[PDB]
This record gives C-alpha cells, structure tokens and sequence, in this order.
RNA sequence: CAUCCGGGUGUUGUCUCCAUCCAUAUUUUUUGGAACUUUUC
C-alpha cells in the first residue's frame, strides 16, 4: 500500500521449504517416552540390571484378573517399596 | 567516479597535507578511511612562519583536510581506471 | 530518528539560547526531529517583543533553558 | 551503534559536566540523552567562558553545539565495554 | 502556489544576483540542482555594491549561498 | 533440614556482571525497578526467574551436570524443602540482579516471585504491594482462567504496571501439534481474549506487551527483539520501526511488499506466522529429524550460529534447548519489555498513595519505608522492606508502627528498634550491603519483635515533621481464611 | 617519543593519546571506544590549553568526547 | 547503485556541474575562488558530487601579510588533491 | 502540539509580514511574505526588505533566502 | 551397624592395530560560518 520492502527479502529459513520431515513424526513420537528411548545416547547396563517386569506392577492391577494375580501385585509392590 | 577510491588506491605516500586551519604536514600515507581521514606515519607538521614539530603517527580528521598535496611522480589517468 | 522528548517543556516559556551569542523567550507550543522550535511569541534579550508567534530553527538552537520548572 | 552515545545514556542519573562549542560548562545530573547527543540536566550550574558562574535549573543541549562531555569515574568499571 | 524549486527552474535563462557566507554577485543563470548549486554566465563581482570584475562564466557552490535576486 | 540455603561467604556464586557495580545503581532512585511474578499453577514462573538468575550468574553449585542440561528443570528460587518435596512453591522469594536492556543500559530489577497457588494468593498480595510491576505469566495451553482475571483486576486494582508472559509454547507443537495457521489463530484467541479484560490499555505483541517464550527450553522472544536479531540486516535502518508494526496482524507479504489485501495473489499466510511461526516450527522439527549435518549448516547460513563438537552430540531434547537457547541470546526482550512499559509519574504516585493517606509528599532526609513481610531464611529470621524514601543505615534506631494500628492515625507513640544488618535478597544466598537507598525492597534483622504481619517504618528529624507524615494501611489479603483447624 | 606502526585507530585501542580540537585545546587520555563519526571516550583525560604564554592544565577523567570538535589524534605513551 | 550513479552523471551532463564536466574533458586552465582566500589557477584531473578535485599544474594566490602591510604572493606546484567545502566559485577564463 | 511544517503552511496560507533572521549574523534581518515551502526550511519570500538592526529601511526585491542560513520566521 | 554382586571420574604404566560490514554532500557529527584586522598582557 504506502511502502515497499526490497525484494529479495524472504523468512530467513524460508530458503528451505518443507516443515515436516519423514522422520519427523516418529521423533516426536520419541521426544516422549518412559526413559531408556527418549535420550538416545547412554552407558551399557549390566543385564540383569534392566528390570522389564518391573512397569507391570507398578501400575494399577486393571479389572479382569482373578484375586490370584491381584495378590501378587500387591506382594510384588512390597518388596519393592521395601 | 568516487575520488574516495582514488585517495584509497594512493598507498604509502610521502605527501603534505594542508588542513582548514594552514597547518603543513609532511608525512607517509599509510591508509585513507572512506571519508576522507588521513593516517599519517613518519609525521612533519609545521606552520604557515614558525618552528615545527615532528611526530610518528597522526590520524588527521577528513573535514580537516583541504588540499593533499600529492607526490611528485604519479599516473593520474591509471589511478582513476575502476 | 528519536523525537527530541520536549514533551516535559510543552507550553511553558522557555529562554531558547540561539546562535551567535543571542536570547530568545516565549511558551513552548512544538518542535520535530530536527529540533524546530514552534513558540508563542516573547522578546529578544533593554528588551522588545516581535511577532504574535515565533518559529526558531534547529540548527540556530545553542540551548533551550526552561524559565518554568 | 556508538558506544560513547551508549556510555552518555548509561551515565543518566550521574552528575556530568559538558562544555559546548561557546565554551560555557554545565555540571548536572543528566536526566535524558538521545542518540544525537540532545542532553537535558537537572540542578545545573553555568559557567561563563570568561569566568563567572550561574546556577539553573533544566537545561537543554543540544548536541551539534556540544563540545566535550565529563561523566564520573565510577562508569569506568562496568559493563558496557565488556 | 509558487514553491521554490519551481521558480528556481522558472528563473533559468534570466538575470540573477547571489549574496554569500559576504559579496555581491550579477549574472545571467544557465542551470540549477536539487542542492541549490549555481552556473552562471557573464557574471560581474559586486564588492558590496561594486562591481569589481566581470568574471564571465561560473561556478558557485551551493553552501556559500546566502539568497538569490533579480 | 529444614531449607536448602548456602551458608559462606566465598560460596556464594560470583555474579558475571560485577555486584560492587549493581550496589551503585542504589544511588539513582529513577534507575532501579520492582518487578514481581505472579501467574496460576505451573505457568513456569520460579523456572523462569531460573533462567534469568543462571543467565546473569556465571557458575552456580547447585546445578548437577544433569540439569544443566537439564531434563529436570534446575528450581533456584525455590529454597525451601518443603517446597522441594512437594513440588510446589510456597513462600514467595526473589532475587536482585542488574541486565542490560536492548539498548545496553544496564538497570536494577528486583524480582519477586510469587506463588501460583490459589490458596497462597495471600503471599501474591505481597508480590503486588510491593512489585512496580507485575508480569502475569500464561499457559497457552491452559489459556486465561478465572485466576488469572483476578490476577489482572487486582494488577489494575493497585495501580500497577502490567506486562504478560505467554509461557509453555513447546506443549503447543510438540503435544498438541498444532498446523502453523492453527497456533497463530490460538494466540489470536489468548491475546484477544485478554485484552477483554484489561480495560482501559490494549495488549499486543507489537506494543511490547506480550513476551512469547517457553522456559523448560529456555528461550524467551519479543517480536521487537527477535526482528533485531536477524531482519535487521536485510533491511535499511530507518524502516525498522515500520516493519516491526507491519509483522503482527493480519497484514499479508507477497513480494517486496507488505499488502493488507485479503490473501489474494497465490500463497498465504500472515506475517507473524511467516516470518516467526513457521522459521520457529522449522526451528523444532529440524532440530529433532534433520542430520546434524544439513542443520549445522544451516544455523551458519541464516542465524550467524556456530556449534562446537560437543554440542553436536546430546539428545532430543538437551541439544534442542541448547540450540534454542544458544539463538535467542541471554533474555533482553524481557527486560525491555519490562523496562519501557513501565512509567513512574503516573503509576508511582497513584500506589504510594493507594497504601497510605493520600497528600503530597514529604520528602527529605527522614526515611519513611514499607515493611511487609516477616519472611524466613536459611539463618534465623528477616524483614522484608521497600523504602519509599529515606536511607537506611545499619545501627539507626527507627521507629516501627503496627499497621493495626494506623487507623488511630507527644510521647508514648515510640516503639523502636535498631537495624542491625540488611541484605539483597538473593535466592539460595543472601548477601550483605551497608546501606539501602530509595526504592529498593531489602532485609533488615531485627526487627521481627515489633509487629506482626505489615509494619511502617520512620525515622524523622523534626518534631513538626512527625505530624505530617502519613502511614500504611492494613496490607489487603485477596482471599479471607475459611478454613477452621 | 615511541609507537607501533598500525594501520587503523581501532587495532590502537587503550593507548594513551594526545588529541586536538578545533578550538585549539588538547585532550589527553586512552582511548576507550571510537565510533563512526570519530567520537572518543577517553579513560583518563586531561584538557590542556594555551592562553594567548604557557600551558595551563585540567584533569577531567572520564570523558565522550564529539568528533565534530575532533582535528587530529597522536600518540603519547604505549599501554598500561 | 549503477543506476543511481547513472543518473547522478545524468544530472551533472543537464545541470550546474556540465560546464565543469565539461572543462575537465578539454582540460583548459581554470580558476577557483576559496574559502581561506586562495584563488587557484590550475589544470583540473578527477570530479565528483563533492566538487572535490585532483589538480595539475597547480597555481595558487593568496597574501600573507600582518597589518598594514602590503604583498601578493603565489606558489607552483605539481599535483594537489582539493577538498569541496572549500570551493565558493570556479571559472572559466577563455 | 503544531510541528513546524504546519506553522510554515499557515503562514503561506495566510500572506502575512514575516521577519526573518539571519543565522550567524547579527546586523541583519529580512522582512517580507512567505510564498514557498520546501521539505527543508528554504522558501521563496516575495516582497522582501533587507533590514539594519538596532544596535532604517534598505530597498530589496523579490527573493528566495536558503534553509541553511535562516533563523527566526513570525507570521 | 557390616558383608556381598557392581559403578563413575582422574593420573600413570602396560598391551594390540596403524603411521614416521552500507554506498554517497541540503539543520545533530565527515562537504564546516571560515578568515582578516586591532588592543591588553
Ligand atoms: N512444556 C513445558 N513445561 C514447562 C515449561 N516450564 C515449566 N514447565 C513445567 O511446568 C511445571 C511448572 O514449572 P515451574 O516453574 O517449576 O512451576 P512454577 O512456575 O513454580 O509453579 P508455581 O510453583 O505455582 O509457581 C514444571 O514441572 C515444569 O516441568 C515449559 O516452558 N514448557
Ligand atoms: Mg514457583
């Protein structure tokens, strides 16, 4: 309307077009997650160090399972906090 | 064009410099600034009638400047090509 | 670029200081970024008014001196 | 930008001194400058540039007419410079 | 109406006299600029009203100027 | 045990900006301001003041090379253990610090933040009867709630300057994912809605009101500053002011030229989501999917950035703060943002006299200053004070009113008490100073035993004098205490 | 009198100066920081002027000093 | 840049700054009136926007002289650089 | 406030007796109307009179006075 | 209060694989309002 800029003036990254990256969608999957998966890069672990059953008990006991299971996750749960 | 390129072109020239005020200044231009402030080495300046006083650097101002007188030996046509 | 903040100085009579060793007075009404005085006229410092109203240029200013607080 | 403007608005407050091109020295507290060195002070004293000495109140320069501006010693410090 | 640039522009071809930063000076005006340098042709050097020498064709530079006249 | 507070005098950290020089601006009263912070739950405000302390202080002993990096926010003005332990913040705490504004004039900010709390409103009255200005900080996704209405009616309400933070812009892309367009028109919707509520100014990003930043990345940004960082080349000085008002706005660009027209042409968007949203996008996405390779040279090819060999080399998410952090520059769009919008003619005059009887001042030599809160640290107790005129010295014997009562307005009027040591609020340290000048808020020991909640405190020269002066009201406490134990 | 060979006033920074001004006072002091229109901060700064006999002196101290009035710089002393 | 500079020379080729143009294509003797009372007598080399001037043949007048005193004094010299703001009037003596 | 500009304009617009002062020189003044306006503070001033200052009357005709050397307007 | 399966960093030694910053002149800076003459000391 009133002024004009020199043309040849463009978004500084405007030079690269495409905001989204193949990639992308699945780095930002990553960029959350529980813990080993988010970082990276880390320092090797002995193996029985790496606890997979541990994240089962900690959560909640769900609904289906017979009071059989229920009372492990309770055992389990006291060890632990112990 | 610019006479500012000549001046720049003109490198290490044994030259007196007249200023606004008449002082005489013998001196090696080391290097010219885009507008027009002389730096001067092996420095002479002296009076339009009195003693004179030597110096090693000067940095004279570029509204100062009047007159430049210039070397004797000089290819003028040359200096002015772009 | 800046406006010369005279925003304080606004209609108040001010001793506008002014080249070659000369006085103005007079109520400040504007000014631009070159520093233009627009005044309502007083006199020049035994002493004689000019003019309904005044209009000093910015180069000629040496000082602006407030005579109000 | 100019690092002395920088230096003048950082000494706002402070009590400089500031001849102009007449001569006539001011001391006072600086209360605005401006990237043309357009200084307004507080509490001022003038000098005369042959003697005598007057007291005022605000005064206005402006720059083109400054000579030299003195700010106190304490700016020397920090951290403008770097 | 009338601003200043345009009579300058108007005035070419014509007798004009300039004052200076101070002597007078007479003379027929060629052409102008935006900066408000002059060239003139027979130009005569009034020393405060006198008309000292008759130059001819000139110059005048534009910071000098005080006013210009008829 | 009880807080986590340092206790030496060589540990306390060493400040890169020269102290001895920050205890000089006392002397101006024009020079040095309060800011408080104050904002709902978990708007980012203790991890702000965060970012501001450890940009200023060159090496803290608090940080873990953990949160240096950190995945876990490092918390300093936090202090307390309680505090620590229950996540939360409780007891309002600051710091004093000087920073340079943009255009490098170095100036004295007291910071206090307050709790986010609901039910500590209490301590944000505090925050309010003291700060000169209040920055509000926002969660964008959270939006305005109805807190945060209280929190800008009682901004308004004590004739106080306001400036707004929208914080936690990550948890806008990198949850919500929100298309470019999308989040422009969110914040069209925020920073509309809050002008609503403010009544008599209208906010904007180009009016340097609104401060966009994330603190867990740590980068804050004013469009003024961000087009100073880098569209300042491409284009010649004088038409900065212009560009600047032309970013923000529904303004579109096609080519070389700035058109209001309605999108027409061929590709649109608006200015603010061209020149700031999507390169900011562009900033997240290929700083999470590129190779570090292509990016690295594209952060020398437009932001003039370098990265070390180091740096190439962390994680999502460290390397993703570091290269943000490492753009935008040590937070000076803040503290201008703060610094202009702030005026004292017509704002100081209206508080001093919302606290007080209202009549014209009593200047002079006779030290007339607010004591608000009796506040704990590390060793024993403080008084937190602001003086509104006067100057402290240590050892002055001064006179110490209840607030309770100053509705009853010769001898009998004097308690009094000396001032046996004042500090600079630092956070995790407190640090020593000889003497306070006017407009600073600082502590004095010794003077708990004089009142309880607010205090005034006078030290007058004259007889005649002493009838003249007038006192601080009862401080106002935005909630009133229902709950009966 | 001794002094390195520069090329600019800028790689000569913090050396103690000599300085004229139109009015025909000399400046003395280090030079702090420059700028585009030859403006000087200098660190400790002493005007020394001539009346119409002998030099007459004043320590200032720290002084921004216009290039307008600025005729010419020269050396006085190397660093420190 | 170029274009500006074009239509700079442009200019000069229409306006007050042709004769000068054109007298430094010829290269005649020409005169200058100063500020400083220096009337320069000389052979013009290089111009500008400025009016500043390379000189050959330079020929200077001027008169140093304490009153009342009386002396009409001038000076050759080779080359000489000129600045502008010293320029009041040149001229063309044919 | 009233910029200069506007002052300049009026002035124009009006016609009215504008005494002008010389920048750098005391003994002089112009007297006369306004008839030009410049982007800088040159104008064109139709019947002018040149005047010696009170430490008489002198003929002058119609001229344009430079924005450089100008001073005081009133009008 | 200890034992036990493990761990980080630092220094040294040893072993293995390879190599000898704008671009431009019309009020705030750099296109100057400078100079000449005279008295006192
Ligand atoms: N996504 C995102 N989360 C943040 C950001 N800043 C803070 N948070 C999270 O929000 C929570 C609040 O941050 P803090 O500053 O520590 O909390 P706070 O501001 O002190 O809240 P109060 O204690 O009420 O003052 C923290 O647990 C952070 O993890 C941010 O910039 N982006
Ligand atoms: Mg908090």
């Amino acid at each position: 309307g009133d002024f004009t800029l020199p043309e040849d003036f463009a978004p500084l990254l405007a030079e690269e077009e495409e905001l989204i990256l193949p990639n992308t969608k699945d780095a930002m999957s990553l960029y959350h997650s529980p813990f080993p998966f988010n970082r990276t890069k880390g320092k090797m672990v002995r193996a029985q160090d790496v606890a997979l059953a541990k994240k089962w008990f900690l959560q909640h006991p769900d609904e289906e399972y017979p009071v059989k299971v229920k009372v492990s996750y309770q055992k389990l749960l006291k060890n632990y906090v112990l | 064009m610019k006479l500012v390129n000549f001046l720049k072109k003109l490198r290490n020239e044994q030259v007196t410099i007249e200023l606004k005020n008449g002082t005489t200044v013998w001196g090696t231009l080391q290097s010219v600034s885009p507008q027009m402030n002389a730096i001067l080495t092996d420095v002479k300046l002296t009076l339009p009638s009195d003693n004179i006083a030597s110096l090693q650097y000067i940095n004279i101002r570029g509204n100062t400047i009047r007159q430049i007188i210039l070397p004797d030996s000089l290819n003028l046509d040359s200096l002015l090509v772009d | 670029v800046s406006t010369p903040e005279l925003k304080k100085y606004m209609d108040k009579k001010i001793l506008l200081n002014i080249n070659g060793s000369r006085k103005v007075a007079g109520i400040l009404r504007g000014y631009d970024i070159f520093l233009n005085v627009v005044l309502d006229d007083a006199m020049e410092i035994n002493n004689h008014q000019l003019g309904l109203q005044t209009v000093i240029r910015g180069n000629s200013i040496i000082s602006l001196e407030a005579l109000d607080a | 930008n100019g690092i002395p403007v920088k230096l003048l608005n950082e000494a706002q407050g402070h009590i400089v001194s500031l001849e102009l091109t007449t001569g006539a020295t001011y001391r006072g507290k600086l209360v605005e400058s401006e990237d043309s060195m357009n200084v307004q002070l507080r509490d001022v004293i003038a000098t005369e540039p042959q003697g005598a000495v007057t007291h005022m109140d605000q005064i206005f320069v402006r720059g083109s007419q400054i000579k030299f501006i003195v700010v106190p010693d304490l700016l020397k410090n920090a951290p403008l410079f770097k | 109406p009338v601003n200043p640039k345009p009579f300058l522009k108007g005035l070419v071809n014509h007798r004009v006299g300039v004052k200076l930063k101070s002597t007078e000076y007479r003379g027929t005006l060629v052409s102008t600029d935006n900066y408000f340098n002059l060239q003139l042709n027979e130009a005569e050097e009034f020393v405060a009203g006198v008309s000292h020498g008759t130059l001819g064709e000139i110059f005048i530079r534009c910071n000098n100027v005080l006013y210009i006249r008829e | 045990e009880h807080t986590i507070f340092t206790q030496l005098k060589k540990n306390i950290p060493k400040t890169r900006y020269n102290r001895d020089y920050m205890l000089s601006m006392a002397n101006i009263p024009e020079r040095i301001i309060n800011v408080g912070v104050i904002g709902p739950l978990h708007s980012g405000k203790t991890s702000l003041m965060d970012l501001l302390v450890i940009d200023s202080h060159k090496r803290i002993p608090d940080m873990s090379k953990n949160v240096e990096l950190g995945w876990k926010p490092l918390r300093y003005l936090d202090n307390l253990k309680q505090e620590i332990d229950r996540g939360l913040s409780i007891k309002l705490n600051g710091s004093t610090l000087l920073c340079t504004d943009l255009e490098s004039k170095s100036r004295m900010i007291n910071f206090l933040d307050a709790p986010g709390h609901v039910n500590f409103m209490d301590e944000t009255a505090v925050a309010l009867a003291a700060s000169d200005l209040v920055l509000i900080v926002i969660d964008v996704v959270e939006g305005v709630t109805f807190v945060v209405e209280q929190l800008i009616k009682q901004s308004i309400k004590n004739n106080v300057a306001m400036c707004f933070v929208i914080n936690k812009l990550d948890r806008l892309i990198l949850d919500l994912k929100l298309p470019p367009m999308d989040a422009y028109l969110k914040l069209n919707h925020i920073i509309a809605n809050i002008n609503s509520f403010t009544k008599g100014n209208v906010f904007s990003p180009i009016d340097n009101n609104i401060i966009f930043a994330s603190t867990k990345l740590g980068f804050t940004f004013t469009i003024k500053e961000f087009v100073s960082y880098y569209y300042a080349h491409s284009i010649p000085s004088s038409k900065i002011d212009d560009f600047t008002t032309r970013l923000w706005g529904s303004v579109y660009y096609h080519k070389g030229n700035f058109r209001t027209k309605p999108f027409e042409n061929v590709e649109k968007y608006p200015t603010f989501v061209e020149f700031i949203l999507i390169p900011l996008y562009k900033i997240f996405s290929y700083a999470l999917s590129m190779e570090k390779d292509k990016l690295k040279n594209l952060l020398r090819s437009n932001f003039r950035v370098n990265l070390s060999q180091e740096a190439l080399q962390y994680d999502p998410q460290p390397f993703l703060k570091h290269v943000l952090q490492l753009i935008f520059r040590q937070q000076t769009g803040l503290v201008d943002a703060i610094t202009r919008c702030y005026q004292p003619f017509e704002l100081f005059d209206n508080k001093t006299a919302h606290l007080s009887i209202p009549g014209k001042s009593t200047p002079e030599g006779t030290l007339w200053a607010h004591v608000l809160k009796t506040v704990d640290y590390g060793g024993a107790e403080w008084s937190l004070v602001r003086i509104y005129s006067g100057l402290l010295k240590r050892g002055d014997t001064v006179r110490i009113l209840d607030t309770s009562q100053s509705e009853s307005r010769e001898d009998d009027e004097t308690p009094s008490c000396e001032v046996e040591e004042i500090g600079l609020l630092g956070g995790r340290y407190v640090y020593p100073v000889h003497e306070a000048h006017k407009g600073q808020i600082v502590l004095i020991k010794g003077i708990s035993s004089a009142y309880i909640k607010s205090a005034t405190l006078y030290s007058v020269k004259s007889k005649e004098d002493m009838k003249q002066l007038k006192f601080f009201k009862p401080l106002d406490y935005i909630t009133e205490a229902v709950f009966k134990i | 009198i001794q002094v390195a060979h520069s090329s600019r006033l800028a790689n000569l920074i913090d050396y103690k100066l000599r300085v004229l001004t139109q009015d025909g006072r000399v400046y003395i002091g280090q030079l702090m920081a420059f700028d585009k229109h030859m403006n000087l901060v200098l660190n400790e700064c002493i005007e020394e002027r001539v009346p119409k006999i002998k030099v007459e002196k004043r320590v200032l101290g720290l002084t921004i000093l216009r290039g307008e009035q600025i005729l010419s710089t020269v050396v006085e002393d190397k660093p420190l | 840049r170029a274009e500006l500079e074009e239509l700079e020379e442009f200019e000069f080729k229409h306006g007050p700054m042709s004769l000068i143009n054109d007298a430094m294509v010829t290269r005649t003797p020409v005169i200058i009136s100063l500020r400083n009372n220096h009337k320069i007598i000389a052979r013009v080399k290089a111009f500008d926007r400025h009016c500043n001037m390379v000189l050959e043949n330079v020929k200077e007048l001027w008169t140093e002289k304490k009153g009342k005193n009386v002396i009409n004094r001038e000076r050759f010299i080779s080359k000489l650089f000129l600045r502008g703001d010293s320029v009041i009037v040149v001229l063309k003596t044919p | 406030m009233v910029p200069p500009i506007n002052c300049i304009f009026n002035f124009l617009q009006q016609q009215t007796p504008v005494t002008i002062w010389l920048f750098e020189q005391i003994g002089i003044r112009i007297k006369g109307k306004i008839v030009g306006f410049d982007e800088f503070m040159n104008v064109v001033i139709d019947e002018a009179v040149e005047i010696p200052v009170n430490s008489k009357g002198t003929p002058l005709g119609k001229i344009l006075l430079k924005g450089d050397n100008i001073t005081l307007i009133t009008s």
